[PDB]
RNA sequence: GUUAAGUUAGAAAGGGCGCACGGUGGAUGCCUUGGCACUAGGAGCCGAUGAAGGACGGGACGAACACCGAUAUGCUUCGGG
RNA sequence: GACCGAUAGUGAACCAGUACCGUGAGGGAAAGGUGAAAAGCACCCCGGAAGGGGAGUGAAAGAGAUCCUGAAACCGUGUGC
RNA sequence: AACAGUGGUAGGAGAGCGUUCUAAGGGCUGUGAAGCCAGACCGGAAGGACUGGUGGAGCGCUUAGAAGUGAGAAUGCCGGUAUGAGUAGCGAAAGAGGGGUGAGAAUCCCCUCCACCGAAUGCCUAAGGUUUCCUGAGGAAGGCUCGUCCGCUCAGGGUUAG
RNA sequence: AGAUGAUCAGGUUGAUAGGUCUGAGGUGGAAGUGUGGCGACACAUGGAGCUGACAGAUACUAAUCGAUCGAGGACUUAACC
């Protein structure tokens, strides 16, 4: 199965992407833990692409990623970034990529959040 | 679609039983001792599963 | 032994009620951790008065800070506050912002 | 919807006011029961 | 000890009765700065020499009250104190 | 005054024909009490504050700014059965 | 003393209780009045004492008198507080993340993306409102939550015509 | 399995879920390159490429460290002893 996370399907997958792209550049991000566990598949999933590092890939994670910066002083965007950088990171590993880990709640909705990283 | 009659205050509370606050699921932080939720980061150790962020 | 009292707080009594129902009876200590982790909105008021009381302890009275215990703790319902949500058709709805007064007693073991 | 207080503070001020009320017997009345009552705003 | 049969306590998530302590709420009691009805006496009209009633303004100091009117939170000039 | 004593008595004991309602005429409220005297809480702590606990003033602080008393409904805490 | 009797609506009659005030006479009260709360007291009833506590200044008793003289109900009036019930609702519409501030942040500021309007949700301008404008402080109330924020509160300032 | 509780499978000597790799099934012949064609476009590369939940492996990630509750077993009688 997979969530709706209170949204239409065209939003989620905004939020989605949006997310992968901040996460892509950032290495860690604190949301809910829903939304994380929601992200961690198709995060690993493109960077199984990123391992692939075929153009076909490049222009799927095109499609699916936005058009940001990921570091500035390098005119870099997320997506050069995602292929050269973690791929040369994680050659090695089959999965696995990210860690989530549990926060407590939120002031205002009670929402239990939780950080996510790339290991 | 309405009470006939006005609730008294013994069913009031048999009502109110239940309704209440269990504790949380509660742990010490071994970092730097204070209490925590299992599974979860210990906010002023800043610490878990013996690693810090 | 020692007392302590937050009088007319904005804040419905009952779900004072509950959180402190929690920890009637128990050690200031643990106590104080249920209310850092419990999520309501009671709790930051509640383990403010209470460090209030263990601070009264220990400067007015030298109880030993960590030998405390609860010896007891309620709330009391304040003047409420009276307002009005316009309703359909010209009706309105009498609203009460209610109000509390936390009194919380610590002594030894 | 569209409701009955239109303002204009014209038409407010040429019929209810103090001109109007002056000009006429029965607004002069008025006048003196909206004095010995005691009202502070006697007219517009 | 076991087995069988039979008895009976005790429980309290919570609740009821009573008691104790508190809160809220504003009654009750006490009080009056205000009013009600009358008595005696006085006076019973004010205004174009601009009325009654108001608006706007005035203070060293913000608003409002009260007082006052560009002579503006008082000025002569007779008295009192 | 063999009249009222703050739900009474003027509608109005308090900045009321106010606030407020209404286009308008017009309608029309609520709301008294620290203490003999501010002597109105220096100072210490908790706390971001508010609000508390001490200390001090005071005959009294359980008198602390809805400030004499302060009932009942209602709200809770503890406990004997 | 004896004898007999003593259900009762409408309703008639008679006995009284209690409240406020007044007159007189006799009293109580800071060594603690009334009032309030308790109590296992007394009386045939209405009712009345006693003790203790609170309170902190006025009040009973007797005989008479006069009355705004006794409340459980009016879909009564006013006020307060409950129940329903932590229930319904929280008022059309895409937000996410990173930084920052701060005691405290889903909700405030900045940035980046994304999304909505686009004969309109844009620019002007009437009537009307009457300081809501701008800046800086504040977060008790209002904001259908929070709030470090504002069309809220305080201060100040700001509107220039042949 | 389920509104929530609950139930069930699992909680580091373990395949509970995700991810990864194999596949199934579904879609239908990817992008890029080249050839032909003025071009629209077609052909080959190549049952290709892609693929949510499906099943089989895989200790990569997360099921951590903890903590709480939970018995001591009444009496009488009858039989064995």
């Amino acid at each position: 199965s997979y969530r709706k996370l209170g949204r239409t399907s065209a939003q989620r997958k905004a939020m989605l992407r949006d997310l992968t792209t901040d996460l892509i550049i950032n290495e860690r991000i604190e949301t809910t833990e829903t939304r994380a566990k929601e992200l961690r598949s198709v995060v690993e999933k493109m960077i199984t692409l990123g391992k692939r590092g075929d153009l076909h890939a490049r222009r799927q994670a095109a499609a699916y990623i936005r058009n940001e910066v990921a570091n500035e002083e390098n005119n870099q965007d997320a997506l050069q970034k995602l292929f050269s950088d973690i791929a040369t990171r994680y050659e090695e590993r089959q999965g696995g990529y990210t860690r989530i880990m549990k926060l407590g709640p939120r002031r205002g909705d009670g929402a239990p959040m939780a950080i996510i990283e790339l290991v | 679609a309405v009470p006939f009659r006005r609730t008294s205050k013994m069913k009031k509370r048999l009502r109110r039983t239940h309704f209440k606050l269990n504790v949380p699921g509660m742990t010490e932080c071994p970092s730097c001792g204070e209490m925590k939720l299992s599974h979860r980061v210990c906010k002023a150790c800043g610490s878990y599963n013996g690693k810090d962020i | 032994q020692a007392k302590a009292v937050a009088r007319t707080v904005r804040i419905a009594p009952r779900k004072a009620r509950l959180v402190m129902d929690l920890i009637r009876g128990k050690q200031v200590g643990e106590a104080v951790s249920i209310l850092n982790l419990t999520p309501r909105a009671a709790s930051p008021i509640i383990e403010k008065v209470l460090k209030s009381a263990i601070a009264n302890a220990e400067h007015n009275y030298e109880m030993d800070a960590n030998n405390l215990v609860i010896s007891q703790a309620f709330v009391d319902e304040g003047p409420t506050l009276k307002r009005f949500r316009p309703r359909a058709m010209g009706r309105a709805s009498q609203i009460n912002k209610r109000t509390s007064h936390i009194t919380i007693v610590v002594s030894e073991k | 919807m569209k409701r009955t207080f239109q303002p204009n503070n014209r038409k407010r001020s040429k019929v209810h006011g103090f001109r109007s009320r002056m000009s006429s017997k029965n607004g002069r009345l008025v006048l003196a029961r909206r004095r010995r009552k005691g009202r502070k705003v006697l007219s517009a």
